DNA sequence: CACGTGCCTGGAGACTAGGGAGTAATCCCCTTGGCGGTTAAAACGCGGGGGACAGCGCGTACGTGCGTTTAAGCGGTGCTAGAGCTGTCTACGACCAATTGAGCGGCCTCGGC
DNA sequence: GCCGAGGCCGCTCAATTGGTCGTAGACAGCTCTAGCACCGCTTAAACGCACGTACGCGCTGTCCCCCGCGTTTTAACCGCCAAGGGGATTACTCCCTAGTCTCCAGGCACGTG
């Protein structure tokens, strides 16, 4: 009835650890911080779309949202793993 | 920390001076206690700081309206 | 009938990181690399907090997290204390 | 039903309990008045916000969503309470 | 202004450089950081005042300033 | 180039403040917090700059940076 | 070309002090100040409209983010104002 | 007629209504809400000038400076929390 | 708490139809660079006295233990206020076309600092 | 005394007033969840008092290291000129995304070793 990222953190996490486990608790807290962090994506590229006049949300948008809201190595590695996913999308 | 029915009728008290005939949530107040404990918790931490500065050990009300006004805080 | 994460190579829902950024009215139109680069930066920071909080469960010679483990990856990492300001965890 | 004199339901072991947590070794007699302050300044901040998110929405009880908004815009994100 | 305004151009765009190559800077620019870097210098000293007080002191040394930084939140 | 930001300099800043006596240290300590704000201004103003695909930083791209931080500065176009 | 509050600040400064002008420069710092805090209150009624699946900014969104900005006796003179003008004006 | 002068206010009503559609703030604007931002950023002005004519005569001036509102924010509690950390250019 | 099975609501493919963003050309401002003079500020050395820091002794006030008293946590019962959801209708706000005066740039003129 | 604040004047791009249309919000009803009030017993946490010694704090002395001053050095700053990148605007063609319907499997709940 709600929509939730449990499947897919589960699925992040069988990658980066394939032998722990996440209590529901976790995963609630899990899916929190995923809905925070993309709500604050999603504000500030509406915030530079708007204020620039632009009537849509672009990639370059969201990258510069990514520098703006994370911090530098975080953000670096970011923007790595988008341009990188954007190309292959493209691309295929 | 803090017992959990003082804290109840604390904050029931401190809401009927903004809006009265008020209810609450029991996760409301939950979500109260958590935050103020975290919240006196960095104080005391940043009043041992303040306290270790002056060379002595026991923290004393300065040290509390020090910490307070660096943060910003009236 | 290959989905937009197969194209792009996540396991975050690219659909439905779209259809919420439609029906949240951030702008009147959303491009076709937005949904691509959010699913990315976001799985990206979900594999982060997991690999440090699995770190710290590890640590504590515990095979699945529990909250207190989370706080425990947020509060040693200076950059995600910085994302996250301060951030309490419950029953942590 | 009036409510007075409960800010002193925060007993002494309270506040030497969680400046124990914080780090702190010795505890002169009169940081108890001054955190009873602190905290009464923090709480009325927080439930003012709250209250206005409640009042906005046409409720006559606080919520876990409200209390959360109303620390969100203090810089102090909570997590497990809903979201 | 109490810092000299060519040092501290130079100083803004020697940081600049590691961000991009072959920036250009507007004069109201390097003017309104050089207002918000004295600002902030002297809100500084300001804490780093009260924190030497606080010690039975009227001379600040570097630790007054890493507290004061410390309880700010600017350096952890 | 951090040298340009002299003693006299971060002495009348401190004075502005009100401090009465300066260590010999504070200077060096100075330098750097001042490099640590900079960097994060300039970061924040080369990301907006990005952004407008141009090659020079305007002055609304700096106050946004700013603002970013809780440093909200008027008269230079606001 | 370019809409500025000057006329009405002035209108509103000879009606507390009818003997003080002001300067220029004092003309561009409160525009500044009215642009800062018309944006807060817009964005800040704007995110209690999207957040209640709500198409309309009505007078107690505004209220809401007068209630939710400024300090306490300002925001209680402030709604003061703005209920006695909201009355006036369906009134008559 | 006016949508100001019904108020009673000396702020532009229909300037507002317009920045507040044209900024894509919301879909559709209430009738209420610009008569609502007009007369609180009319009394915010009042009081922020206010003070600075205040300070103004403190000076022995009959013009107020920048110098003038940088010390009006600072001295008012309530103004200083409103906008935080507040530098103004010339003061 | 993993793992298997049925279902149903939302993501995907294909298509057509407007309108926003990419992209090329132009104008003319603002930034960057160089140079010479003056001159205000920075740098260097020095003498001294103000203050930082260590040591020491006193007596105040904290921490720990122990016995007593308070009231918090728990578990049941009871009742009603009001949260959440659905349905229906009237009223309010977006749109568009005509009307008309408030507000913005330019000027000239004239008194506070 | 004179240069930045004040009043006057012509001119275009709003704000208003008036209608019409479709749908968002106010309002009435109803169903069940959960928040408040109460009671009784248990017992853990708070409280008050006493005693000892840990350490805050005032005083004294010594060395060192900032500060004010005088002199020499240097590079900021003002003024001027040149030259040219690129910010700001506009005109065009074409590719991207919104809206729709058909097709079907990923992802939510629910029962399981």
């Amino acid at each position: 009835s709600v929509e939730t990222y449990k499947i897919y953190i589960f699925k992040v996490l069988k990658q980066v650890h394939p032998d722990i486990g996440i209590s529901s608790k976790a995963m609630g807290i899990m899916n929190s911080f995923i809905n925070d962090i993309f709500e604050k994506l999603a504000s500030e590229s509406s915030k530079l779309a708007r204020y620039n006049k632009k009537p849509t949300i672009t990639s370059r948008e969201i990258q510069t949202a990514v520098r703006l809201v994370l911090p530098g190595e975080l953000a670096k590695h970011a923007v790595s793993e988008g341009t990188k996913a954007v190309t292959k999308f493209t691309s295929s | 920390l803090i017992r959990k029915l003082p804290f109840q009728r604390l904050v029931r008290e401190i809401a009927q001076d903004f809006k009265t005939d008020l209810r609450f949530q029991s996760s409301a107040v939950a979500a109260l206690q958590e935050a103020a404990e975290a919240y006196l918790v960095g104080l005391f931490e940043d009043t041992n700081l303040c306290a270790i500065h002056a060379k002595r050990v026991t923290i004393m009300p300065k040290d509390i309206q020090l910490a307070r006004r660096i943060r910003g805080e009236r | 009938s290959t989905s937009r994460s197969s194209k792009a190579g996540l396991q975050f829902p690219v659909g439905r990181i779209a259809r919420f950024l439609k029906n949240g009215k951030y702008a009147t139109r959303v491009g076709a690399g937005a949904p691509v680069y959010l699913a990315a930066v976001l799985e990206y920071l979900a594999a982060e907090v997991l690999e440090l909080a699995g770190n710290a469960a590890r640590d504590n010679k515990k095979t699945r997290i529990v909250p207190r483990h989370i706080q425990l990856a947020v509060r040693n990492d200076e950059e995600l204390s910085k994302l996250l300001g301060d951030v309490t965890i419950a029953n942590g | 039903k009036v409510l007075r004199d409960n800010i002193q339901g925060i007993t002494k072991p309270a506040i030497r309990r969680l400046a124990r947590r914080g780090g702190v070794k010795r505890i002169s007699g009169l940081i108890y008045e001054e955190t009873r302050g602190v905290l009464k300044i923090f709480l009325e901040n927080v439930i003012r916000d709250a209250v206005t998110y409640t009042e906005h929405a046409r409720r006559k009880t606080v919520t876990a969503m409200d209390v959360v908004y109303a620390l969100k815009r203090q810089g102090r994100t909570l997590y497990g309470f809903g979201g």
